[PDB]
């Protein structure tokens, strides 16, 4: 699942984590088994 | 005092569930010995714990 986020709020991508994108957006299960991987696209973007 | 060997088992059966019974309210190490509190105050990941 890829996508693009803010530099801050990219803590609440986890299991039970809350947060406006954790209860709206993309919320991941409780057992959820992977890894998540956070990488800078600034200038990619902006 | 002479039945008191019927009226021991009595006692003992009456007591034991008693005890059985009272120990519903004891925390354990929880935050709260009843359940839908700690159910209803806390998110499910630290409410599982």
């Amino acid at each position: 699942d890829s996508f693009v986020i803010r530099g801050d709020e990219v803590r609440q991508i986890a299991p039970g984590q809350t947060g406006k994108i954790a209860d709206y957006n993309y919320k991941l299960p409780d057992d959820f088994t992977g890894c998540v991987i956070a990488w800078n696209s600034n200038n990619l973007d902006s | 005092s002479a039945l008191g060997k019927l009226q021991d088992v009595v006692n003992q059966n009456a007591q034991a569930l008693n005890t059985l019974v009272k120990q519903l309210s004891s925390n354990f190490g929880a935050i709260s010995s009843v359940l839908n509190d700690i159910l209803s105050r806390l998110d499910p990941p630290e409410a599982e714990v």
